[PDB]
């Protein structure tokens, strides 16, 4: 009984986490590939200068 | 000028670290934000349940 | 020397926007550490009500 | 012994994802503390340039 309501428990939790690791990992695929061009764009600049 | 620029990528130095303790802080706040989607989404559930 | 000066003041006041500007995150960090903590507890002791 | 190894899986799931979700979201900031870095440093090259 006690392992239902823990079982139960961490069922939302483990669907709520995924979820949200969703929201978070698409946004850095965003960020990585801006923070990473972003290099490249101040190394533009010194082989400019 | 020749000194200025040398003193330039020194006083850059301190942009950096000063911006990379203000982008820590939202490091740690990305990371709470999202444990607090998991805690704040799931008290929903806890009253419903 | 003059546009390297006026770069300093720039450079300063972005470190210096940045450092203040990471004041300003400790409370949203400072926030969700003890929302988390209050969301944590409230949805650990939902489980043993 | 059953509705324990499911619980004991499912517990891993609801570990994992609280403890990657931490380390997707800090990963996610990462980009953003390089990006906001490097283009702090950017600048004094644009500056420059």
């Amino acid at each position: 009984i006690i392992l239902e309501d823990q079982n139960c428990k961490l069922a939302k939790e483990k669907k709520l986490l995924e979820d949200r690791i969703a929201e978070f990992t698409t946004n850095l695929t965003e960020e990585e590939e801006k923070s990473k061009s972003l290099a490249k764009l101040k190394n533009k600049h010194e082989a400019m200068i | 000028v020749t000194k200025l620029q040398v003193e330039l990528d020194n006083v850059t130095g301190l942009l950096s670290q000063s911006d990379s303790k203000s982008s820590k802080l939202t490091k740690d706040f990305s990371a709470l934000e999202s444990q607090l989607q998991d805690t704040q989404e799931l008290l929903q559930e806890e009253n419903r349940q």
